[PDB]
């Protein structure tokens, strides 16, 4: 089922890279797109990366357009963010989530998606 | 004779490609003593009609 | 990539109030749904209202939400303290974007 474990944050200065990982147990890891959303610790929603259950495809938000670089183990069934220089104008922390209006898709076109798990998501502060 | 049929065979395999894109649920109904009987429980995915393909 | 919230939605304590997140042609004139996500003042927010007019569990039907062509508003009523709280949405762009949001809003 739905048991989701956000981590990989880091407290670190400027320029350089980091992983980040959630973890979900006891149910199909290669049976759903998970997306990255962070929060400016204060702001709103800011969708960050996407990923096919297999990682076969993959499209980032323009804020860290082509900057980090997401994929996941398949066979160990964990997912990693490796984000890549790592900057002060990211302050923020990180969740994770996916989509799931899936039960019945009424068309060739969907209607969307959504983000309904939530969990810690990680601590991120890279700076001195 | 108008009264036969026309038996035609072809040299190239001609694809077609068939599919029901249903996720269907089978829910199993006891009419016992131990027999049982399969229905259709539900219907779940891309709701698209039966069909089929071919190269035109 | 921003949807039209209000900054601040305003209502007493039982009173109704609305919120219209609205888009352009790309977001709610493509023909996508308004998912918008209610929030509590320091906690994770969460989906209110899937297929922008669906409920979910746990969600009065005080609470729901509605697509009008390329508008996208939601509904409560008997607002209060435990419905006193944020609300952000988010749907898809045809331009550019995968996630417009609104900029919130509590009351
Ligand atoms: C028999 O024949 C019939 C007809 O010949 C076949 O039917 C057709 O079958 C296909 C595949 O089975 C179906 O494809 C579905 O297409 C819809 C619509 O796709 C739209 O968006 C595409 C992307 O556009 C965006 O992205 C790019 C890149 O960023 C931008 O440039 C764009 O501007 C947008 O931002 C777009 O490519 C599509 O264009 C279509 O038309 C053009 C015309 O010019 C063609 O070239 C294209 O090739 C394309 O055909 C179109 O505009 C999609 O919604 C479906 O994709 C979903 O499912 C995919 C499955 O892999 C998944 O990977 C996708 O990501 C997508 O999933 C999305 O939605 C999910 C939720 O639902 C999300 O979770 C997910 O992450 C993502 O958000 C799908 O690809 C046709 O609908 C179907 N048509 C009909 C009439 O039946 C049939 O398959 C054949 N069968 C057999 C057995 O032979
Ligand atoms: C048709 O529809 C059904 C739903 O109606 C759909 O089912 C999902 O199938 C996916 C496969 O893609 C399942 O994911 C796998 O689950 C493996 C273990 O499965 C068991 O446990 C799952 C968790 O549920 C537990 O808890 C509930 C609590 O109430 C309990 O009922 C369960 O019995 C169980 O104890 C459970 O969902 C699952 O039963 C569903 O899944 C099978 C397929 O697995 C599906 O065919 C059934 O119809 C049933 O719906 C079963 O009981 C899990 O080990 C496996 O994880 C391994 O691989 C992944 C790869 O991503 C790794 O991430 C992971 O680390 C492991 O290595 C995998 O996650 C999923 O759980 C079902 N449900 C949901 C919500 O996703 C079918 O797939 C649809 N399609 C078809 C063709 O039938
Ligand atoms: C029923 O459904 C099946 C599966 O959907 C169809 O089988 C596919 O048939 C198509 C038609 O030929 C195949 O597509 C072609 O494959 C060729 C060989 O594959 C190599 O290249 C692809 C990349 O395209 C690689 O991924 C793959 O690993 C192989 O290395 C390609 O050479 C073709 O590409 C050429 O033509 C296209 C134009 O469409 C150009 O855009 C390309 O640049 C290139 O010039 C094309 O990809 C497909 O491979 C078959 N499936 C599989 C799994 O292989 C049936 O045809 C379908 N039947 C009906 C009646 O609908
Ligand atoms: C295969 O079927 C055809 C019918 O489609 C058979 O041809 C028919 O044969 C009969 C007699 O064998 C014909 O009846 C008579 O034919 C003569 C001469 O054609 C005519 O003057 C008479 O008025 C009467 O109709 C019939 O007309 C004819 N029909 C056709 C359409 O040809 C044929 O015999 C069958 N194959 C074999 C091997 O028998
Ligand atoms: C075929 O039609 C029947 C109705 O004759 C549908 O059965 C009923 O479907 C509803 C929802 O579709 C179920 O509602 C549930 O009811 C319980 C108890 O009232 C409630 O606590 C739940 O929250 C929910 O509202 C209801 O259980 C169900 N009844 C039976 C006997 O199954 C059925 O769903 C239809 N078939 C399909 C495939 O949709
Ligand atoms: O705009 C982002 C969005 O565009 C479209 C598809 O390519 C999706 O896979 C992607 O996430």
């Amino acid at each position: 089922d739905i048991r989701i474990a956000e981590s990989g944050g880091g407290l670190v200065q400027p320029g350089e890279s980091l992983r980040l990982a959630c973890e979900i147990i006891e149910l199909g890891f290669r049976r759903a797109w998970t997306t990255w959303v962070r929060q400016a610790p204060g702001k709103g929603l800011e969708w960050v990366a996407d990923i096919n259950e297999d990682g076969s495809e993959k499209k980032y938000g323009p804020s860290v357009t082509g900057r980090f670089t997401i994929s996941r183990d398949n066979g160990k069934n964990l997912v990693f963010l490796q984000m890549n220089s790592l900057r002060v104008e990211d302050t923020a922390t990180y969740y994770c989530a996916r989509e799931a209006y899936h039960l019945v898709y009424d068309d060739r076109i969907p209607r969307g998606n959504w983000f309904d798990p939530w969990g810690p998501g990680t601590l991120v502060t890279v700076s001195s | 004779n108008n009264a036969k049929n026309i038996l035609v065979q072809f040299n190239t395999p001609v694809q077609i490609n068939c599919t029901r894109p249903n996720n269907n649920t089978r829910k199993s109904i006891r009419i016992g003593p131990g027999q049982a009987f399969y229905a259709t429980g539900d219907i779940i995915g891309d709701i698209r009609q039966a069909h089929c393909n071919v190269s035109k | 990539s921003v949807l039209t919230q209000p900054p601040s939605v305003s209502g007493a304590p039982g009173q109704r109030v609305v919120i219209s997140c609205t888009g352009s042609r790309s977001n709610i004139g493509a023909g996508y749904d308004v998912h918008w996500y209610q929030q509590s003042p320091g906690k994770v927010p969460r989906i209110i209202i899937y297929g922008s007019n669906s409920r979910s569990s746990g969600v009065p039907a005080r609470f729901s939400g509605s697509k009008s062509g390329t508008s996208a508003s939601l509904a409560i009523t008997g607002l209060q303290a435990e419905d006193e709280a944020d609300y952000y949405c988010q749907s898809y762009d045809t331009t550019l974007t995968a996630s417009v949001f609104g900029g919130g809003t509590k009351v």
